[PDB]
């Protein structure tokens, strides 16, 4: 539930007309909660434009798969392409949106998400370019790992980019990365401010019109 | 001509060639191929692709079977094996961004000497890689890639050898099959000449030396 | 909504634009909005094209009216007006080798900072370019050429503004349709969404502004 | 008759299978002297792998020319692409032969064939990557201009390239450039040794088995 308080709270943050990019993982469940009202396009770094939702049980094709190699639907007006052009989309300013997950994010926006040192090396994929090229970077992620604070004051984990990230969603909190440092926009109806901050290394500047919601 | 028998792959990949193999985690990768090196424990290879599949399929077989001595790739997550020998010291693993590693590999078959990119800047990537500045502006300069043979995966070719491909099962194909060498082409069927149009053709026949399947 | 009466164009291309325009020799060149600048005097242009194509035809035509400052093209010679007003001095020309054109428009439409060619070493190309060794061989670094307004042409477009090209009209499209902070399409027909597969689409409706017929 | 010897000649000199570029003018000739048993494939840099002969009347179409925007036919398996695709084949080393026309050729094996000095300005186009990228260059030309000596012993009109082209064939020789300078391997039925060397600034390298032919 706390995955699913994040998804919502993120698509909740997309508008008309964007072309996203979900992360595998918390980031895919925000695809689940779309405002019905609100029509967006999903890009996958494997190589398409138009992901749709899991097919039916016998619909599915094996050429047709998102960047985990789980079966996808193509939606009408997809196209499909080579990871070169794929990755001029991501790189070249033309995705607007990517949600990715989080290990840590810090007071200057820096996200850490690829590689924890003696214990998680996936490798970085196409993560790197998605926080260096994407218009806007949304971080879904839960606030803490079993307790220990994930938004720090100085990332101590191996930095996925330099480039400052756009907005942090966890089960708790919204806050936006700013040039004073990150600012704190919303808290959860089912959490308090004096939780968030007790569960929050990194200083958090205070909204006047701080809001409920996720 | 171009089509040959499957057990022609031991005459092309030589032991320790250095491979570009299509495919995204086994999507578009050409499996007949691999199986053929498998077959004839064809070893100390350096495959280029996105990642190395998983341990059942693709290019995780060849890293089951120990037969890389070193990978060049995006993404290794999904093999455990991959990792394990990692650690161990048995194969040597280059992580490059997955961006990056498209217009590396480009850059060796459209015929630059490399291109500038912004990803990685201020990261481990940066290591040992020359920093340019342009316009106030941070960028690494990312070398090209080269390869004895490209071991792609197609859909169709025609008689000449054009080839088209199918959905996400594109990828790295028809990038790599500019950048190697030779171009080993894998495909799922032969269609007569003037089946594939010019306009949705993606790989031209004249730059594919071999297929198969 | 994208599609726009061509009449609108005098609202979207303002006076001292920086353009690419689409186009080899005229052919895959977004003629009728080439007309429309020309039916209102849309002066001191830049424009990134090819070529300047012929006096009567595409680019020329806006050559011929004067309505460009400067032109960054590859060739010029089928255009004696061109010609003349480069001796003059009216007009400012800046030649770029076609390949090289072709990767620094490429560069920023895929967010890259410059690539290394080896076209133009050693010829008066090379002045006033980075020169940078790799592996013992010169390149010359070559930058990326961004613009307002990409004016291009294709075959068809779908509800969506998914594009497909024809033949040798394709040339120069794709590529500047990355580039440009707004993208204009020209298209001789709109089809139903499904009417081009995933397969074939070459720019996809999402980075296509607006359309014209 | 020397635009013919020419192109005769060069014909001659292209193998089976090979992608094959011709430049404007005179190496335009040469497709219509290929060998019945030899089958080429052409490239024009404005799209196209699989350039035909020009439409019979009426089977012309306005988005298939040639780089001088010429009506042309596609061949059955010919594919077009964009520029940027087509200077990867050009630039990248995919290109068997370009043959193209020049104003000068010097004892380096360097083409000036782009620009006159206060006469022919047209730009460069495609010919410094076509020069700098293909496996072979091939450069068709007349010996002299109006008599002048066109194979010099050091260009002084703009160069090209700095790449050493592989061959040139006029109407009274047949010449490959090579570490040690020029080599010329044969001379025209129509002319004398001396005559050749008379025509030309550049220094020769007679081959011990000089060839008559073109
Ligand atoms: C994408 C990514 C950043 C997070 O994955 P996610 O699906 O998006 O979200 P999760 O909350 O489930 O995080 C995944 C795991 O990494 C752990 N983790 C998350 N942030 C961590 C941190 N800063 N330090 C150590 N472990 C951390 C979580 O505890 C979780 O562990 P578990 O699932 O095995 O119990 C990885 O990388
Ligand atoms: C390089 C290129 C210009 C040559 O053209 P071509 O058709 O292949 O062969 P040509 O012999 O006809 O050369 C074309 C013209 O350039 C001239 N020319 C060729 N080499 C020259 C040189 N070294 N100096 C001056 N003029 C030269 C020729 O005299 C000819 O002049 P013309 O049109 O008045 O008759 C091509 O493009």
């Amino acid at each position: 539930n706390p995955k699913e308080k994040i998804a919502i709270r993120v698509a909740q943050e997309l508008k008309k007309g964007q072309l996203v990019n979900l992360g595998i993982g918390l980031p895919t469940l925000v695809a689940n909660y779309i405002p019905k009202d609100i029509h967006v396009t999903f890009q996958c770094e494997n190589g398409i434009i138009g992901m749709g939702p899991a097919p039916k049980e016998g619909y599915e094709n094996s050429d047709l798969t998102n960047a985990g190699a789980s079966y996808i639907t193509a939606l009408p007006g997809a196209m499909t392409f080579d990871s070169a052009f794929s990755f001029g989309i991501i790189r070249g300013g033309h995705l607007d949106v990517t949600v990715l997950g989080g290990l840590q994010v810090d007071e200057e926006g820096h996200l850490a998400n690829w590689m924890i040192p003696g214990k998680m090396i996936p490798g970085m994929g196409g993560a790197m370019d998605l926080v260096t090229g994407a218009k806007k970077v949304i971080v879904a992620m839960t606030h803490t790992a079993k307790g220990t604070p994930k938004i720090v004051k100085k990332c101590t984990l191996p930095l996925t980019s330099i480039r400052k990230v756009d907005l942090i969603v966890t089960e708790l909190a919204v806050i936006e990365p700013t040039d004073e440092g990150l600012l704190l926009k919303e808290i959860s109806k089912e959490t308090t401010l004096d939780e968030v901050l007790k569960l929050t290394e990194a200083k958090l500047i205070i909204a006047d019109d701080l809001k409920i919601f996720a | 001509m171009k089509v040959v028998d499957i057990s022609k792959i031991n005459e092309l990949v030589k032991e320790g060639a250095t491979l570009m193999i299509g495919g995204f985690l086994g999507v578009g990768t050409p499996e007949n191929i691999i199986d053929e090196i498998i077959r004839h424990n064809i070893s100390n290879l350096t495959v280029i692709a996105n990642d190395t599949a998983f341990e059942d399929r693709g290019i995780g077989k060849l890293v089951k079977n120990k037969l890389c001595k070193k990978v060049i790739v995006s993404h290794i997550g999904t093999n455990p094996e991959t990792q394990r020998q990692m650690i161990e010291g048995t194969l040597e693993v280059e992580l490059v961004p997955q961006g990056t590693l498209a217009e590396r590999i480009r850059a060796a078959g459209v015929g630059l000497g490399g291109i500038l990119t912004p990803t990685g800047v201020g990261t481990v990537v940066e290591k040992d890689k020359k920093v340019i500045e342009v316009e106030g502006k941070k960028y690494l300069l990312e070398l090209p890639i080269h390869a004895d043979v490209a071991l792609i995966k197609a859909k169709k070719a025609d008689y000449l050898g054009n080839l088209v491909y199918n959905l996400t099962a594109e990828n790295f194909n028809p990038i790599m099959a500019l950048a190697a060498k030779t171009v080993i082409a894998e495909v799922e069927e032969i269609v007569p000449t003037g089946t594939l149009s010019p306009n949705e053709i993606k790989t031209p026949g004249i730059i594919v030396d071999y297929i198969v399947t």
